[PDB]
């Protein structure tokens, strides 16, 4: 449906990548290492 | 690991029994259950609660670790 | 969008164990706000104790809206249904 | 007396176990792994080379473990138990012998330790091998403890004994709508496959291998093995049977249905298939890849130019698939007991330290060239220090295997799990009965019940009740009492004297007469045919008792199938049997006064052929009799104990023979669980978790088999006073009733011991932990918090710590100068003692703090208690000893348990039980309810009369709360009860509000950490049934994440602060309460290329 802006079919191609918000990949806090560690949206988006 | 000190259903006094009960089973050898009827352990709670007892105290202080 | 006039009314005159149930949290949840109550309580503290009591004394206002699935709805007040 | 056969021949079973003990698969697998196989690795990677550098090597030549050629000792091991307590690995240094070439034309020796050994307990290398409870006094281990497991990092880890199908062995399945396929798994020393062979359709048979691209038909493939004919291919598949020959006529068909063929067009067709060789070696693309496609095709690896061997191999393999497509039950069981093979510790660690020698080898080659590809100053002095260095590895890989039970072999590409498992220290039958424990092959398809159900061919192998619930209830299976394990042996001169006792080689034999007299087949391969197959499998067997071939071969005769079956390959399960000859059995009672005399240790019953092992195979072929009484002139062997088909646990029944089966394996489960003694050093050990019974009492009633594993040494459970009747209300469901005042007295008194380790670990900027603390008050006395520390900031042995406090005062660095505080603090609801604190240093000069924590137990409200026969409960409640009914002479129960327990569980067992231990009490001695036999009941109701009390155990009791007599008489006496490990202070668990996971702001999933319970989709859809709305809103919102969002009313997107932020505006902002869940999943849907878009509308305004 094209009544709106964003129902364009062009829009379903991935070329914006809206990394998710920090909450939605928590950081953890001292394990093993004392570095914190990241988790793997992180990763993934880092070397995306 | 020690004998307990009085019957589980009785309350009769049982620890002060044990050594005269080896001495019984050792010394001028009897049946364990003329043994125990001699020591006056008439009823049957008392009279486990010395057949039935393991003396697992001999075998840990084997390791005793402050000789 | 139409209330069915009181003259006629389809639905069952006798209150539904739902109906029941939440007429009593709402008066309960009234009674915890410090609404005032208007039955005796004898020294009872729970409102869901008290609204026990009210509904038993049949002196709880409140009013049952029963919407049909047509949209229409019939209005029965908690001293009408009857238990 | 007089030695009688019928009641003395159990004596061979204490004979069997002196020198075999039931901990003993495990022991002589280590054994011969560490005495031959090791030696095996080193001579078969005896050489390494480099590409340059010609005129150098490096040699093994010999392999070692734990002992060196300097002195006749071995080395100091630092003992188990100080290995267990310093969380180090109980290991054994492997030497070698290397001959490096010196620059200068010079030869030598070495005794160099390229790593340490994971020693297996009480094995050769174990130093408690052969000690006399004083050396184990002196090392701090019990002499009773079972051995067979590995310590590395002070954890008691066991490889279980694995169970899987027979390799190089045949085995046919059919199926329904699908067609029959049957394969034959063949494992070389370097390369396992499985030859799959299925029918696709029209009867067409075929052969499919991994390594072909497309099934090869089947007379393709026969045609290529030499045998070329297409009659005699016809005649070894099919016989003279009509029904075969049209079954297999398709197929032969086909075969010229392609091109006509000769020997060679049919090795092409079957080369032009092979996958790949990872593009090494190019040049073999040709006809004679199939040479080497057809040696690696299966384990009848051909050396030469003669294929008849593996021809006839396949022709079985079809043959067997035309007679399942003639007719099923053709077939074999895949869960027969004759089928499956037994993996062993010895053999897993054989094929891991083989695995890990050839990465160790590699690498040492690598640092070779690396080292040797300098061209100047190639100075060959000292070329060793890359391998001490290097020795490393293969121990971290040794250790690491068996510490995780993950087993990574490069060489032979599988990755398998849950090989090993922490030894159980529940109790000491736990920690047998984890010993002589078989873990079945997973990949099974659990969803089917095939291996699952119990099978007859298990008897007097497998134990008949040891099996576990819940899960992998029929998966992991337990040793019989009275089991071998047979060993590989050498195949080779076997098949000399296989010839020799008349049998004709197949390349002797034609094919036309193939299937007109018995084939004999060696490990399934049909190695010749013989007249006289009767004959020949009695002169073998006379062979096997006369001791001229080793006694763990197993001959046996297939009629249906006809071949004669000699099957030499190790892991075959067996157990020993007395030998029936004329009718009468071979002991006749002198054997035995010998035997108890001292004279003729079990093995000797085997030189003297008076005893021979029997596989679940042979015993096909024999027809054993259960007692001496029921021998007829046609049986072949006699039992020497029936109750040894029962395992360890399965032992503790008295009178399993009077209970309902299940009754039986609930015991087996519980025995496991109850609470004990554990081991002559229990109180030097310091585990993670153990419970022990302050007062344990040998069961009045034991068995032979509880005699025999010493059960009644370190016993758990205890001889309660038992009045079955219904008392209070309080027992219903399983539900005891305990007598106060006997708890008073210490019945049902346990304890737990919990241990915490920590390390001060040192860090790369010269820091390390510290122990240091206990600050005062400005009165001087310590604060509350360290009231139990002491000064060395390690709690005081044998003060109290209740919840909050700290035992042991560790600071951390806040740059790892200054040290944050990181105490371990006792969280426990009710207070400990400390009783134990261990100060110790690791392997790597890292100190290493372990603190055992003691809390006594009293028997309360919802204690688990059990009593050898599946009737277990919880204690319903606890009542004084007035309250409770006596009899004539005051004795009082410690439990009453309900009568409604025995009529529906149909353990007769339990009260037999009853009676023995009361005529046993009242006679003085202990009495037996041994499996299949025990103290017979009309001699205890004899003993009963004889002292006054009713023969079936129901004596008369008064009330203790209306004085009168019971209007019934009461069955009363003593019956072992077990406390289980479920104590209701370790399951009390609630939380109002606390921890939340960070992610999705709920609570927390686990007791330690303040969790919440879960109310799951069922009690959601309970809820909804119950048209409870508002109480799935407060239990599934507001109770569990309650957000208050900011949603836009233009815009169905989430905002912030009262901020759109997409619209920029505010003013369409709306607030409303919403699941954490829900937020969560709408901005991980934004993620993705999905908007959510929430439209809202007023509840209000009608
Ligand atoms: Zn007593
Ligand atoms: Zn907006």
């Amino acid at each position: 449906d094209a009544t709106v802006p964003s129902g364009r079919p062009e829009t379903y191609i991935w070329r914006y990548l809206p990394a998710p918000p920090v909450c939605i990949r928590p950081s953890v806090m001292m394990q093993d290492s004392p570095a914190s560690n990241e988790d793997d949206l992180t990763v993934k988006l880092t070397e995306i | 690991m020690i004998v307990p000190v009085r019957c589980f259903s009785c309350g009769k006094v049982v620890g002060d029994k044990w050594e005269s009960y080896l001495n019984l089973l050792q010394e001028d050898e009897l049946d364990e259950g003329t043994a125990l009827s001699r020591l006056g352990l008439k009823r049957y709670c008392c009279r486990r609660m010395i057949l039935t007892h393991v003396d697992l105290i001999e075998k840990f202080l084997r390791y005793n670790p402050l000789e | 969008e139409k209330a069915i006039p009181k003259d006629q009314r389809a639905t069952t005159p006798y209150m539904t164990k739902y109906e029941r149930a939440r007429i009593l949290g709402t008066r309960a949840l009234q009674i915890s706000m410090n609404a005032p109550v208007f039955v005796d309580l004898e020294g009872e503290t729970d409102p869901l104790r008290i609204a026990m009591k009210e509904l038993a004394e049949k002196k709880i206002p409140l009013v049952i809206r029963r919407y049909l699935p047509d949209g229409s709805f019939e209005d029965w007040s908690v001293e009408e249904l009857i238990v | 007396d007089e030695i009688n056969t019928a009641q003395d021949k159990w004596h061979l079973l204490p004979a069997f176990l002196k020198v075999k003990g039931l901990v003993k698969q495990h022991l002589d697998s280590f054994n011969y792994f560490v005495d031959t196989d090791l030696k095996k690795i080193i001579k078969a990677n005896q050489l390494i080379l480099s590409d340059v550098d010609p005129e150098f090597y490096l040699k093994y030549v010999d392999i070692r473990v734990g002992k060196k050629s300097s002195s006749s000792t071995k080395d100091y091991l630092t003992p188990p138990h100080e290995c267990r307590l310093r969380d180090m690995t109980y290991s054994a240094p492997i030497y070698v012998d290397i001959e490096y070439t010196r620059g200068r034309n010079i030869i030598m020796h070495k005794d160099v330790e390229i790593g340490r050994m994971p020693i297996m307990l009480r094995s050769n290398k174990c130093i408690l091998y052969d000690a006399d409870e004083s050396k184990m006094a002196k090392l701090n281990e019990c002499p009773l403890d079972p051995g067979g497991y590995f310590i590395v990092n002070g954890t008691e880890k066991v490889i279980l004994v694995q169970e899987q199908l027979s390799k190089n062995r045949i085995i046919v399945e059919a199926d329904e709508k699908k067609g029959i396929v049957q394969a034959s798994v063949t494992s070389s020393t370097h390369e396992r496959k499985s030859k799959t062979y299925v029918i696709t359709k029209n009867g067409k048979i075929y052969l499919k291998h991994n390594s072909i691209a497309e099934e090869i038909p089947i007379a393709i493939v026969l045609k290529a093995c030499g045998i070329l004919s297409d009659l005699e291919i016809m005649q070894l598949v099919c016989g003279n049977d009509s029904s075969y020959q049209d079954i297999f006529a398709v197929n032969l068909e086909e075969s010229s249905k392609l091109d006509i063929y000769t020997q060679q067009q049919a090795l092409e067709y079957i080369g032009a298939k092979v996958k790949t060789m990872r593009r090494q070696k190019l040049t073999i693309l040709q006809e004679g890849i199939e040479a080497i496609a057809t040696t690696v095709i299966a384990h009848l690896t051909v050396e030469a130019l003669d294929f008849r061997e593996k021809a006839l191999y396949i022709a079985m393999m079809t043959r067997r698939v035309v007679m399942a497509m003639y007719n099923p039950k053709m077939i074999d069981d895949r869960d027969y007991v004759g089928n499956k093979r037994l993996e062993l510790a010895g053999q897993l660690i054989s094929l891991l330290f083989e695995d890990l020698f050839k990465k160790f080898n590699n690498d040492f080659k690598l640092s070779i060239d690396k080292v040797l590809k300098k061209p100047n100053r190639a100075m060959e002095y000292d070329a060793l220090l890359s391998i001490n260095v290097h020795s490393n590895n293969i121990t971290s890989g040794l250790n690491r295997a068996i510490s995780t039970g993950n087993w990574s072999l490069k060489r032979f590409k599988m990755e398998r799990a849950g090989v090993t498992h922490v030894l159980s220290r529940l109790s000491y039958i736990s920690a047998l009965g984890m010993m002589t424990r078989i873990s079945s092959q997973f990949e099974k398809s659990r969803k089917v019940s095939g291996p699952r159900a119990l099978q007859p061919s298990q008897f007097g192998m497998l134990c008949t009740a040891d099996t576990p619930e819940g899960e992998a209830c029929g998966l992991v299976k337990n040793l019989a009492l009275m089991t071998h394990i047979t060993t590989d042996d050498e195949e080779e001169p076997i098949k000399k004297l296989c010839y020799v006792l008349g049998v004709e080689d197949i390349t002797l034999i034609d094919s036309a007469s193939l299937h007109l007299n018995y084939g004999v087949y060696l490990n399934g391969t049909l190695i010749g045919s013989i007249r006289f197959p009767t004959k020949f499998v009695t002169q073998f067997r006379h062979l096997r008792r006369t001791g001229k071939v080793s006694e763990f071969i197993s001959i046996y005769s297939n009629s249906h199938q006809m071949a004669v079956h000699i099957a030499t390959d190790g892991g075959r399960i067996c157990r020993p049997l007395i030998i029936v000859s004329d009718g009468q059995s071979r002991v006749k009672d002198i054997h035995l006064r010998k035997l108890l005399d001292g004279e003729l240790d079990f093995d000797d019953f085997l030189k003297l052929g008076l005893v021979e092992y029997l596989d679940v195979n042979e015993e096909n072929d024999s027809y054993i009799a259960l007692y001496e009484k029921d021998i007829v002139p046609s049986m072949t062997h006699l039992e020497i104990e029936p109750f040894t088909i029962l395992g360890a646990v399965a032992g503790l029944i008295p009178y399993p023979h009077h209970n309902q089966s299940p009754r039986n394996t609930y015991q087996c489960a519980m025995g496991k669980q109850a609470i004990g003694a554990i081991a002559y050093n229990q109180f030097k050990r310091i585990d993670t978790l153990l419970y022990l019974m302050t007062y344990p009492q040998q069961p009045m009633v034991k068995t032979k088999t509880i005699e025999l594993i010493d059960y009644d040494k370190l016993p758990a459970g205890q001889n309660a006073t038992v009045a079955v009747m219904s008392y209070s209300g309080y027992d219903i469901e399983d539900a005891l009733v305990l007598n106060k005042s006997s708890i008073d007295r210490g019945f049902g008194r346990c304890e737990t011991r919990r241990k915490t380790t920590t390390v001060l670990k040192r860090y790369a900027n010269h820091t390390q932990d510290i122990i240091g603390g206990m600050r005062v008050d400005e009165n001087g006395d310590p604060i509350w918090q360290h009231q139990s520390l002491g000064p060395d900031g390690l709690g005081e042995v044998g003060m109290k710590v209740q919840s909050g406090q700290i035992y042991i005062n560790k600071s951390v660095p806040t740059n790892s100068t200054q040290y944050r505080e990181a105490p371990v603090i006792y969280r426990g609801p009710e207070p400990s003692h400390i009783d134990q604190v261990m100060m110790s240093v690791s392997d790597n000069d890292q100190a290493l703090i372990k603190v055992l924590l003691r809390q006594n137990r009293r028997p309360e409200l919802g204690d688990k208690f059990s009593s050898r026969h599946g009737q277990k409960g919880v204690c319903g409640i606890i009542v004084k000893q007035e309250d409770m009914p006596f009899n004539d002479q005051g004795i009082v129960p410690d439990i009453i348990m309900n009568p409604h327990g025995f009529p529906s569980r149909m353990t007769v067992g339990k009260m037999i039980e009853l009676i023995s231990g009361k005529a046993g009490v009242l006679n003085g001695t202990l009495e037996y309810g041994t499996c299949f036999g025990g103290s017979k009941l009309e001699d205890m109701s004899k003993i009963l009369v004889d002292q006054g009390f009713n023969y079936s155990g129901k004596d008369m009791l008064y009330s203790g709360i209306t004085g009168e007599c019971l209007q019934a008489y009461i069955f009363f006496g003593p019956i072992y009860y077990q406390k289980l490990k479920h104590m209701v202070l370790d399951k009390m668990h609630a939380r109002a509000r606390g921890p939340r996971a960070v992610l999705t702001r709920q609570p927390t999933e686990g007791r330690s950490r303040d969790g919440g319970l879960r109310l799951g989709e069922m009690e959601r859809d309970c809820v909804i049934a119950y048209g409870a709305s508002q109480l799935l809103l407060e239990r599934l919102m507001i109770s569990s994440d309650a957000f208050e969002v900011d949603v836009c009313d233009k815009c169905g997107l989430m905002g912030y602060s009262g901020w759109c932020t997409t619209c920029k505006s505010a003013e369409n902002i709306i607030k409303m309460t919403i699941p954490y869940a829900a937020k969560l999943l709408f901005q991980e849907l934004l993620s993705m290329n999905i908007a959510p878009r929430l439209r809202l509308e007023d509840i209000f305004q009608q």
